[PDB]
Order: C-alpha cells, then structure tokens, then sequence
RNA sequence: GAAAUUGUUGAAAGGGAAGGGCAUUUGAUCAGAC
RNA sequence: AGAACUGGCGAUGCGGGAUGAACCGAACGUAGAGUUAAGGUGCCGGAAUACACGCUCAUCAGACACCACAAAAGGUGUUAG
RNA sequence: GCCCUGAAAAUGGAUGGCGCUCAAGCGUGUUACCUAUACUCUACCGUCAGGGUUGAUAUGAUGCCCUGACGAGUAGGCAGGCGUGGAGGUCAGUGACGAAGCCUAGACCGUAAGGUCGGGUCGAACGGCCUCUAGUGCAGAUCUUGGUGGUAGUAGCAAAUA
RNA sequence: UUUGCUCCACACAAUAUAGAUGGAUACGAAUAAGGCGUCCUUGUGGCGUCGCUGAACCAUAGCAGGCUAGCAACGGUGCACUUGGCGGAAAGGCCUUGGGUGCUUGCUGGCGAAUUGCAAUGUCAUUUUGCGUGGGGAUAAAUCAUUUGUAUACGACUUAGA
C-alpha cells in the first residue's frame, strides 16, 4: 500500500500545528497558510484531491490529533495518527 | 565411426609340410582399413589354432550392397556381455542398407544395455525376405497397408535470439 | 557434549531486538478487517494511561 | 645525428626490485635473489615478479646506446673532451658531475667547436 | 538523409582468454548480422575504430580513436579477432566499436 | 539492433532465460523482463517447493541478518538465478545488473512497448509435451509472496484497455489493407512487383 | 608413436620442406645438390631427388642415406589429430600404433 | 643532519585489509629527435 | 607398518583435475605468428542452447579416473532380451 | 539397463556455482571450435661445439667473423663481474667559480650486482684506470647498542570518615 | 548573513559518459492449436485464407542535405498555439478538434559544390554544475545553550520557553 495524496482541513488549531514544530516559541508560525488558500474556492481545489480518493485508494484513513489540553498533561503538544475507516463504499468513507 | 562392411580372407603362412592352406573368409563391419583386419585376427583366433604372426592375410573387399534405396527389415543376431555374464540376443532394424543396421544395433545396444564396441558380437545379419515372418512388435508396427501418421508439436529453431510473435506448432 | 539436564531457554526469540522504540507513540501495525456493509466508522482511538 | 642504428629494442623496461621491497622499509630495492626453501617468487609462481636473466640481454648492434645513438663518454677537462674529434658520430661527450661553473664553460665551447655532441649542456648555467 | 553510417556495428566482447589466464593482445569482436565463420571472412582485414570522448583538447578535438583490424575468425558463431595498435582498455567490454568497409574488395 | 529489449517472461524457463540475458547484459544490452509471476520451472510443484525449502533452511547460524537472503517475489527469484550466471562481484559484473529491470505484470511505460519472447528459452518449444512445470506466481506465493491478488488485478485491467487498443488497431490495419489492394495492380505496383516488393 | 607406409608424395614433400643433412655433426638445410654431392656422393646419390629415391625404394646404401637424413622436426597437425585422446591405439579410437597408410593424411597435416 | 615516527599544504584512491604481476584507458610530468 | 621393478615429488614452475608436493598433459632464456596436448564448449568462461540414435521423472534424481564412498536383498516403475 | 526401497549425526552449503528434465542427465557416434612456458618458423640474448682470418693501415689474434646445436633446479661445485676500508703505480685526474655527504613517483646505461647525469642542501676534501691488501657487502640469530611507533589521550590517578 | 532562493528563455564556460550514430514497431489466449477476412440463425458456428520466421513493416534521394521556377492534387510530415478526453502499478504518457506556419523526392526544370589535395571518428549525442543577462514567483527553520523526566552510561529520547 502507498499514500496517493493526503487531504487536509482548512483550519488547524494551535496544539496540533505544534507537531510540526520543533522550536515553537521561535517561529513565524507559517503552518499551512498557503494551504489554506486551497481553500475560499467555490468548487475549484480541494474536490479534485478528494475525488481522486474516490477514484482510486481502496484504503482510506482519517488524521486524528488529540485535545492533549484538556488532559493535565504539560506537553501542549497534540499527538496525530491515522485511524483506518472500516465502514463501507470507500466513497462515503471519503464523505464521513 | 560410420561403419563400412568388408570381406576378410586370411590363411596360416605356408610351408614344405602343408603348402596350400585353407583360406578362411569372415565379414567384418568396421570404420575403416586398419580395424578390419585386426577384428578378423580376433575372431579367427578364436576358432583355429592361428593368429597374426602365424599367418597371413590374402585380401580384403569392402562389400557395399546392391540396394541402398530399397528398404528392408533385417533380423540380427548377437552376442553380448553385460555386467554379470554373457547373453545372446536377437532383434531386428528396418532401415535402407546392410551397414546402417549395423550403425543402428551398436547405438541400440550402447543404449539399452549400455554395451560399448568391445563386448559385442555381431554374429549374422540377414534380410528378413517375408513380410509376417517379423517377430518384434516395433518393426511389425511399420508393415500396415496405407500407413500415414502426422507429426504433432513442431518446434521450429530460431536463428535469431528473439522472436516478435509467440511460435505456433501446427503441423 | 549435550546438556546433561534439560530446561527451557530463557526470554521469547519473536520480540528482539531488545532495542529502543523509533517513538515515544506505538504504531498500529493491523486494522480490523473491513466488510463494506457496516456504517463508517473509525477502529482506534487515542488515549493516555 | 649519430651513425646509423637499428630499431632499438629494450626487451624489458621496469627495474627488477627485490621481493617485498614495497613491503618493508629495511629491505631496499636493489635486486637480490631469492635463496630461501619456500620462496614463490624463486620457483616461479604465476602472478609473481619476474627475475633478471640473460634472456633479457640486449641487442649488441644497440647495447651502450642512447635513444639519440650515441654512446657515453665521461669528460672532465678539454683533454678527454679532444679524444672524440674523429668520434663524433659515435660518442657524445657528458661533463662529470664536479666540474665547477666556469670549467663547463670552456668544456661547452670548445665541444662546438669540433662538433662533439653533448647530453647535458645544461649543469651549472647562471641564468 | 536520416542515415549516415558507413560502418557495421560491432560489440567488444573481451580479449583472448582461458578460463584463468586472458591476453590482452587480442580482443574479440561480435558484428551484427554475422553468424557464421563462413560469413566473417568478408571482414577479415577491415580497419576497425574505437571512438571515445574525453574533456580535454589534445589537437583540435574532444573525441579520440583506437585504430585497428580485424585478424581472423574466433569461434563457430561469426565472432572475429582483432588487433589494436594499443591493447583496448577492458573498460569497453560491451562496448560498441565501427567496422569500416575499408579496405575493399568488392 | 535495439536500445531497450523488453522481454514477455509467460512461458519461459527461469534458467534458460536467465542464461540468455545473462549473455545479452555481459555483452552491453539492456533489458527489461515483465510478467516475472508467469515464469516457469521445469519440474512438479511439489519438487520446486521442497528445493525452495532446502534453499530456505541455509542462513548464518550466528546471525541470520547477514546470511543468505530468500527472495520472495517472482522478480527476484529470476534475480537470484541470473546473478549466479553473471560475476556479480566484480565492477564489470556489477555494470552488467545496472542494464536489468525484472518487473511483476506489466507496469507503466513498458505497458505500451512492443514485448519480445526467447524462443530457445520458450516453455512450448524447450519441454517435451506431458512434462510437469511450475509457475512462479503460485510458487512464490506457497514460500511468503503477498502479491498475487495484487498483480492479478491489475492485469485484468491493464489486458481490458489492451485489447481495446487493439481492436482500433484492426479496424484502421483493415482500412489500410483496403487501400493498399485498391492501390494494386497499378503501372506503380506492378514495377515494384517484379523487384520483389 | 605413430607410424604407418608412407607414399611418394609424402616422402618427396618431408625432404623438400624440411629436409636436413648432417654435415659433420651440424644440421644443414639441403637447399642445393652440391651439398648432397659432396656428402653423399661416394654412393651414387648426387640430388635431393636422387636422396628421396634410396627412401622409398630401400637401396644398398639406404642405411647411410637415412642417417644423412636429420630427424625430421614436424608442427602438429593443421587440421586436429582427429580423435578426442590421443593415447590409446589407432585401432582403438586412439593416435599410437600402426595406421598402415594414414600416417600420409597424418604427417601431411604435421609437414 | 639519514631512517623509523610526526605536523602542515598539495594530489589521488578507498562497500570486510593493503601491498604485487601482464596489458591498456585516463590525468600529471618528461627525455630524445627537428 | 615392511619390501621388488620402474616412474616421480624432494629439487618444479606451466596447461588441465574448482580446490591439492605425488594424478593427466607437458618440463621453462626474451618475444612474435601458427598448431595442438590433457581438459573442455548453457551462463559464470575462451569455445556448437552442434548434429544423430536411444534411455531416465526420482514426495532425499543424475552429472567424468586418482577422488573424496555405499552393500546384500527387493519393485506389473519402464525398456530390451 | 535406467529409476525407486533398502539409505540414520550432529553451525547453513555445495555435480565448483547458478541452474538444467525429447537436458545443460546417462550410453554411444560424427564434425566444428577454444587454449600450455608443449610442437613448427623467425628475431634477439647467453652457453657449448666446430671452423675462417697476421695481409698491408688502425691500435682489442684473449680480436673480427662464419656455422650448428642447446638453455628447469634445492644442497653443492666451478666461472665471469658489481661494491667497501686501506697500499704501489699513473691520469702534470676533480675541487672554496663549491670536494665529500645527504634528499629528489626528473633523465640515461647495464639482464643484474650497480654506474652516470640534472636540481636542492652543504662546506674541504675526493675519484677513473693497472695492480696489491683485508676487521670488505645483512632481513632475520627471543642477534648487540641506540632510537621510534600502533596500542593510546587508553588502563588508570577509587584503602586510611570531610 | 550587504542583494540571498526558485522557475522560465538564451549566453558562454566547465564537467563527465559501462558507450545514440534511421524507428524499443504495444491484444489476449492456445500450442494434440491459432491469426485474419466474410456470412448468418451470434456460436465452442459456417466458408476462405495465412504461417513453414523480423531476410518483416515503416522510414529512407537533396551542401551533415543549399538557393530558386513551374505542374498535379487539398494529401504527408515537423513546429509553436488551441478544443476535448483517457491513463495512479513506477500514472508523467496516449488519443483528439480548429487555425497558423515551414518543408514536401507526387512530377518536370535552373543555379552551387572542387583545394579536407589518395584514407585519417574528421567532431553534428546528453550528464551535471557554474557565471551572466530579462521575466515572473515567495519571504523559513534546525542545532547549541536554558528547561522536563513518560528517557537516560555518554550520545540519543520526550517536553517547555518572545
């Protein structure tokens, strides 16, 4: 098996961002902000990488990152993994 | 080698006692000159009180015979040794001369019973001249009327080392 | 020359390397096998002890 | 232009080094034979150095000669340097290695002078 | 036209050898379109080119030759000796070399 | 004769071919070989599985990471044989295995290139006829290859858009035939008649 | 060895190619009839055909003639030797013994 | 004011030694001859 | 372990037997050309995936002297007597 | 006859390997082809042998030349040469305008022992040739004396209260 | 951080070549059977034909391929644009609509070539990198140090800090 492409949401809170961070008190912060450009489109950008999992990806997977806030862990870091779908029409998985 | 078939006539030296010996002829299949001569010696000495030194050798005719076209069905009769002992055999090769029978019985041996040049003796070859008179199933097989069989799963041979389309073995 | 008295070995030859861990956070090496005739729905969740 | 030679044929040009010269430093590369039980290189092992022999030996039409024809002769005065003036197509005249500065000179001239060829007129030049 | 070519192509295939000892003296030679003995004696004696490039300059070209010929035939299957005024490299085994039609006999 | 020779494995003995590209790479030819799950071995599948599993019981006894490797994969079953046909550890042996691409089906751009076989090398021709072969799809999956289904797939989809390529390709060869017979028995044809053409 | 009858072609071609007199203890090519002349003259042999005639036909004076003859150093065989192993007797598949007229084939091959 | 041994600069090679032989490519350098 | 005759190794490389003091071929100045020995010719590996007649399928096949093993006894396996 | 049963040993593994099944296996036959320091021819080197040539000029008659054959080698024998310290003779030899020594992937000669040259450094002696003489040539002797490495910035520098 | 980075066009250099010298020219399946053409009542159908090698097919004439003229058809090809699809196994390529432009050896003419001297690969390919222009595009992190202990011999790991 082999990532076709990754599709992601266009808004990403702060304790998830900090994943991708390695010194977060020193940055500029720049975390998807061309990305979010993909997005304020009526139909134009994000379909098409969704409909090409439609098209092809017989395995479909969901990023998830923990509220690590809520708990009184003082990491402030979220942990992100993928969680498999295992419901049915892998085109629905793509629209759940 | 190919074999050829030659007449070998030898005599005992003569001498004042007992001028004019007895001129014994024998038929030898063999590659060439040399080995014909020597297989007569051989034999001979096996049979008469005589040998290389004691006699001589008066001529020798290769024999080609009168018909290399027309095919025939020869009986052939042997004596071989194997491993363990000596033993007499007797089978028969369909083909067009005397001398390809001959070329066919040694290969035949040398396959089935793994019987080199050395162990072998061929003690007569004669033409079987009557249909129904054959004993063996592998050449009776062959006297049918109107016999016609196909050739099935030709393979042909490449010259070059690939071919553009899958081969076909029609025939 | 045998041992002359038999016994088990000692420790499971299937988990070595007796190595660190690439991360601090486990991967999921097998989901569940999928029949597409339940609704969708996600096979793990995340936690912390 | 030296006196006429044939093709020059040397059979052989590497320097025969003594075995394991490349190996150990105390052992120099001035040949010397192999004289022990064992050797590999004595018996003649394939894929060993190979040994001076007489085979080797040059041609004697061309043995003493260099590539320029002519054979050579040490001078180191004027003296020596005359006895070649009816040798020129043979010799070529070489100035020994101490002759001082200004003794080249003198040597150098009057080599021109007879016609006397010399390999090395270039030793102790103040230029 | 499309097609400028005046030689018959050709592989390096290796020198002369036993199964441990080569001589580098003589290399061996495959022509395409040369399948017998009987058909390589046609190139017996043609002048065969080795052409390389190299980066630098020597008189007035990047590209560098080794001149050759071919001896005799080696084998049953139209492989041919050859000999180089210098010994190829043994770098260019696989290596494509031209197989002039000169000198003539046609 | 050719700069990239693309070979169609069905049918083919592993040895025989391996020994014919293993000349073909020596010799400065590149080559490509599809469809590597079709291969076969002369002999059952029960003498094939049992010589895989003697080949399978030789590793290092003090450290199996740096003993002998057992391929899986069909590809690299035919791998293994021509690398022990080839002196794969010399810089000439090596340069060799850089002109060779094994490949399982039949994957892009080689999916539209003209495939060639290896007659001496063919199955039909070498074999006699009621001799028991092997296919190396189904004996590389019996020792631990995953990719059976995978391969299988998608050749059934890759054969479909095939012979849709090629059934255009009858129906313009037709119309080109026509053309031509048309273009028969002209002064033209006639002259290259008599040349041979 | 290998020996055999051999006929006048073979003989006259082993003299004129490589035929050598021992001409006080040193191997001279024949390459003239003075050089027969003035060594085997005392026997009525004055040619290097006359030489080749003492040969074939073994005359009163053959022990004399041969033994002007050197020994005559052949190659190999042009075309093979013609069998797979050479040592075991001609009539065994083999090079030694007495092949009676095809040392020719075989001495030709060699000269 | 040598060698072993060492530093610096320059050049080159290096997938479990290195060193050697035959042959040549490549790079650097060079004598002769005109 | 001990002898007889001869040939060898020791004292000897080279081609071949993968590998090896003793086997086979052949004994050696430095080179060039040609031809061969013993051994070989699918690929490693130079050289015919040559030609011809047969035999063998082995759920431990077989694959070249010295030499690197296998016996008695058995088999409607298959072939020829 | 081939094949199979008989047929059990210890690290994983050996028709040399890959691999090979109307073979690339076994028996057998016929051709082609490959290649040894072997065989034929040629060149060149040396050794041995047999010969020619004092004739005037030109000096090596132990010289020049012609012909043929031959060439492995431990221990060992013999022969011809290279190098070192010193001595007699000679080059009316080299040299403070740079002797000797030392360094030099620069050149030349010799099969080699070695010899010669160029460049740098250096500062006071040294060679060619004919002979004489010996405390005359080193890779080793757990050789002798001196010197220097890897080990290695390593073992370590922790008993006796701070 | 003194004008840095990336992409596009040519401008010149350097660099290197496991080795262009017309085209890697696309069903699948069987081989004791198939490919193609045609017909019908669409089949495991009937009839006809083909193989017996790619020795094929295509391409292929012109200063390493020049400059001009006409004729016949409205085709062939290259090139930059443009319309619409298809292809995710490593898709990175395949097909297609329209217009423009160059050539066309489909046929018939005119001019040029020399001297590289009798051969000398007689240089026409693509790899990477750099320096220049002019035209767009965008304005980060990591490590050390401090810090935590879900970690720890040291490295390493995991946290935090405008």
């Amino acid at each position: 098996l082999r990532s076709l492409t990754t599709v992601w949401a266009e808004h990403l809170s702060d304790e998830v961002k900090r994943r991708f961070y390695k010194n977060w008190y020193k940055s500029k912060k720049k975390a998807f902000t061309k990305y979010s450009a993909k997005y304020a489109q009526d139909g134009a950008g994000i379909e098409r990488e969704l409909a090409r999992i439609k098209k092809y990806a017989s395995v479909v997977r969901v990023l998830v990152h923990t509220q690590i806030r809520k708990t009184p862990l003082a990491q402030k870091k979220a942990h992100l993994a993928e969680i498999q779908l295992n419901g049915g029409s892998i085109s629905e998985k793509v629209d759940w | 080698a190919h074999f050829k078939e030659y007449q070998v006539i030898g005599r005992r030296l003569p001498t004042e006692s007992v001028p004019e010996p007895k001129l014994f002829r024998m038929r030898i299949f063999a590659s060439n000159e040399v080995i014909a001569k020597s297989r007569y010696w051989y034999f001979l000495q096996k049979l008469h009180k005589v040998k290389k030194a004691s006699g001589e050798i008066v001529s020798i005719n290769q024999i080609n015979e009168a018909h290399p076209t027309k095919v025939k069905n020869f009986g052939v009769w042997v004596r071989y040794d194997s491993r363990s002992g000596t033993h007499n055999m007797y089978k028969e090769i369909r083909d067009v001369s005397r001398v390809a029978a001959v070329e066919t019985l040694y290969q035949d041996m040398a396959a089935r019973h793994r019987a080199r040049f050395r162990s072998i003796h061929i003690l007569k070859v004669a033409e079987i001249e009557k249909t129904a008179d054959v004993k063996r199933q592998y050449v009776k097989q062959f006297l049918t009327k109107d016999l016609k069989f196909p050739l099935p799963h030709r393979v042909q041979k490449s010259t070059k080392t690939f071919s553009y389309k899958r081969p076909s073995t029609f025939y | 020359s045998h041992r002359k008295y038999e016994a088990p070995r000692h420790g499971h030859l299937g988990f070595l390397p007796r190595k660190r861990a690439a991360s601090i956070r486990a991967r999921v090496k097998a989901f569940p096998k999928d029949d597409r005739s339940k609704p969708v729905a996600l096979t793990s969740f995340l936690g912390y002890k | 232009a030296s006196l006429p030679h044939p093709k020059i044929v040397k059979k052989h040009t590497k320097k025969f080094k003594r075995h394991h010269s490349d190996r150990y430093h105390r052992v120099a590369e001035n040949w010397r034979k192999q004289k022990g039980i064992d050797s590999v290189v004595r018996r003649r092992f394939r894929g060993n150095i190979s040994q001076p022999k007489i085979g080797y030996g040059s041609n004697k039409k061309t043995k003493f000669l260099s590539p320029s024809g002519h054979k050579t002769f040490l001078v180191a005065n004027v003296k020596d340097l005359e006895t070649l003036t009816m040798h020129t197509k043979t010799y070529a005249a070489e100035i020994a290695h101490n002759i001082s500065a200004k003794n080249r000179v003198v040597i150098l001239a009057r080599a021109k002078a007879l016609g006397i060829k010399v390999t090395n007129p270039k030793g102790r030049l103040a230029l | 036209a499309e097609s400028h070519r005046l030689y018959v192509k050709g592989k390096h295939l290796s020198y002369q050898r036993s199964k441990r000892v080569n001589n580098p003296n003589v290399s061996l030679i495959k022509i395409e379109g040369v399948a017998t003995p009987q058909d390589a004696q046609f190139y017996l004696g043609k002048r065969i080119a080795y052409v390389y490039r190299a980066s630098k300059e020597v008189r007035g070209s990047k590209i560098r030759v080794m001149w050759g010929k071919v001896t005799r035939t080696h084998g049953n299957s139209g492989v041919v000796r050859a000999t180089f005024r210098n010994n190829l490299p043994a770098k260019t085994f696989g290596a494509s070399v031209r197989i002039f039609l000169y000198p003539s006999n046609i | 004769v050719e700069p990239v020779v693309v070979i169609d494995g069905k049918g083919h003995l592993v040895g025989r071919l391996a020994s014919v590209v293993a000349k073909q790479l020596l010799n400065g030819q590149k080559i490509v070989v599809v469809r590597a799950e079709e291969l076969n071995i002369s002999g059952e599948f029960f003498r094939n599985k049992l010589k895989y599993h003697d080949f399978l019981r030789k590793a290092t006894a003090f450290n199996k990471t740096r003993g002998p490797f057992h391929f899986r994969a069909p590809s690299r079953i035919f791998y293994k044989a021509l690398r022990g046909m080839v002196s794969h550890k010399t810089a000439r042996g090596k340069a060799a295995l850089e002109r060779l691409k094994v490949f399982e089906g039949i994957p892009p751009p080689y999916d539209k290139k003209k495939r060639v076989v290896v007659p001496q090398a063919l199955r039909v021709l070498r074999l006699k006829p009621g001799r028991k072969y092997t296919t190396l799809g189904k004996l590389s999956t019996s020792v631990g290859w995953k990719y059976e289904d995978v391969v299988a797939k998608l050749e059934a989809k890759r054969k479909v858009s095939s012979a849709e390529y090629y059934a255009k390709k009858r129906a313009f060869t037709k119309k080109v035939a026509s053309a031509n017979a048309t273009a028969a028995e002209s002064d033209v044809a006639k002259q290259l008649a008599a040349l041979g053409y | 060895v290998a020996y055999g009858y051999p006929s006048y072609s073979t003989i006259r071609q082993l003299v004129y190619k490589r035929g050598f007199g021992k001409i006080n203890k040193q191997r001279v090519p024949l390459s003239d009839n003075a050089i027969i002349e003035a060594n085997l003259g005392k026997y009525g042999i004055l040619s290097i055909d006359d030489l080749i005639h003492e040969i074939i036909t073994v005359g009163p004076h053959f022990k004399q003639a041969n033994n002007f003859l050197w020994p005559f150093k052949l190659s190999n065989p042009s075309g093979g030797w013609g069998v797979p192993r050479k040592f075991k007797h001609f009539i065994q598949g083999g090079s030694f013994g007495n092949r009676e007229e095809f040392i020719n084939k075989l001495v030709k091959s060699m000269n």
